[PDB]
This record gives C-alpha cells, structure tokens and sequence, in this order.
C-alpha cells in the first residue's frame, strides 16, 4: 500500500465524515413524513433525496483528481451518479432486521411502504432492497465503501463525458487503491473475490439508476408531482 | 445550463 494510497484513503474518510452525519440531525429541516392519500411521503422524501445530492457533491468535491477535471465532465459526472452514491450511501442507514433504513428515530425510518409513498413502485423497490442486503452482506470497511462511492463517481463510461481518458486514469488511481487495500487490509474471508462482488454492485446500480429514470420521467409527468419536488432535484434529475 | 450545480461545485 503506497503513501499516494494511504493518503487517498484518509482524505476519502474525513471527506465522508464531513458529508456524512450518522446522527441525522439536518433531517428536522425537512418537510415531515406523514405515514396515513397518495405520494405522501414525496414531501419528505425529495427533501432527503435533495439534501442528499448537496452531500454527494460535497463529497465528490475531495476526490483526489476530481478538481482537475472540466466543469462540464465535473456536471456530467454528478448528474449521472448522484441517484447510485445516495443507493451506496445509504447503506451505513440500511438495517437487515426490518429491511429499512434506520435514521435515527421512527420519524426518520423508512421502509417499502414508505418509498412507495413517495410515487415508487416494487420494479424499483425490490430490486433496490436486495441491492441493501447484498451490499450489507460484504460487510466493508469503511475505506472499502468510500473507495467505492469514489469509483462510483469517476467512471469514464458515462454518457457525454468529453475526457473519458482522464476520468479514466483518475478511476485507476482509486481502482488500484482498492485492490491494493483489500489485498492488505481486509483478512479473508471477508476479501474472498470481493473485488469483483464491489464491481458487480457498480453494474447493479446502473440497472436501477435506468428505473429510477424510468419511474422519475412518470412521477414528474404530472406538474402537481413535480411542483412537490426541489429546485436541485428538478435541475440533476430534470 | 446547470447554475445551482455548478454553484455548489465551484
Ligand atoms: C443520508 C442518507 C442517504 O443519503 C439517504 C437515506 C436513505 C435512502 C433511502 C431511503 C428511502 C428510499 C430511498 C431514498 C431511495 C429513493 C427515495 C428512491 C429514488 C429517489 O427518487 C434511494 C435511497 C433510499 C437516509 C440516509 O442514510
């Protein structure tokens, strides 16, 4: 593990701290959940969806390389991933007892039925709650997950990206960074092909990011829908 | 055509 490595690391980790509070507390702010009336919970939901873009923007801010590109692939970048990093982050929420995601209080715990409320049908919610349980079930480390939003964000492979050769080799760095600590830091079993299994979640959430897509451009076909949302969910998802 | 991502990049 190389010091250009360690240090890729640690300033991944203090760049999820910062953007990453295990407490919830900002979650007050948003307009409430109310449980019962249709899209209920869409309200509260786009509140925690927008919210949680600022942060994955804050994030991918720090990755190291992420500065030296163009604004536009920066845009592009964002705008492309932003749905997968939040499906990725909020595993650390995510709690297998229930199948929910845990933030804190019953307020803020929310399940099937509730990302239903929100205008989300089971050809998305299901494949997004086996998508939490198998991703739990690595059971990463911290570095593991961090690396993985990061390579997340930098792929190459998204559409209108205008330097697919330096989103590219600034992946690699992180790529290599993450096959490089498994190598050292995870003990088998724990590391046994979980490279791979890390690089196969990154193809899950591009399938679910396509019906996420599909499910948006329905629930924002009605005004009425689409007025419930927020400026910066309307201009990364618009 | 992105203002308030952008802003939040810069
Ligand atoms: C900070 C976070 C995460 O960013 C988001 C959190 C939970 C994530 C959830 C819980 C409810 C259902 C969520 C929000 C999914 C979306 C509502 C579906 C797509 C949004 O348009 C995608 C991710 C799902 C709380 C907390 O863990």
């Amino acid at each position: 593990l190389s010091e250009e490595q360690q240090h890729i690391i640690a300033i991944l980790l203090d760049a999820h701290h910062k953007t990453y509070d295990p407490t919830y507390a900002d979650f007050r702010d948003f307009r409430p959940p109310v449980r019962m009336s249709p899209l209920s919970m869409l309200p509260h939901l786009a509140d925690l969806v927008s919210y949680s873009i600022q942060k994955v923007i804050g994030f991918a801010k720090m990755i190291p390389g992420f500065r030296d590109l163009t604004s536009d692939d920066q845009i592009v970048l964002l705008k492309s991933s932003a749905i997968e990093v939040i499906m990725l982050r909020s595993n650390q929420s995510f709690t297998m007892d229930d199948m929910s995601w845990d933030c804190g209080s019953q307020d803020y715990k929310y399940d099937v039925t509730d990302v239903s409320k929100a205008g989300h049908t089971l050809e998305l919610i299901e494949p997004l709650i086996k998508f939490q349980v198998g991703l739990k079930k690595l059971n990463l480390h911290e570095e593991e997950h961090v690396l993985l939003m990061a390579i997340c964000i930098v792929s190459p492979d998204r559409p209108g990206v205008q330097d697919a050769k330096l989103v590219e080799a600034i992946q690699d760095r992180l790529s290599n960074t993450l096959q490089t600590y498994i190598r050292c830091r995870h003990p088998p079993p724990g590391s046994h092909q979980l490279y791979a299994k890390m690089i196969q979640k990154l193809a899950d959430l591009r399938s679910l990011n396509e019906e996420h897509s599909k499910q948006y451009r329905s629930l924002s076909f009605q005004p009425e829908n689409s007025m419930k949302l927020t400026p910066l969910v309307l201009e990364v998802f618009g | 055509n992105h203002p308030m991502l952008m802003n939040l990049l810069k």
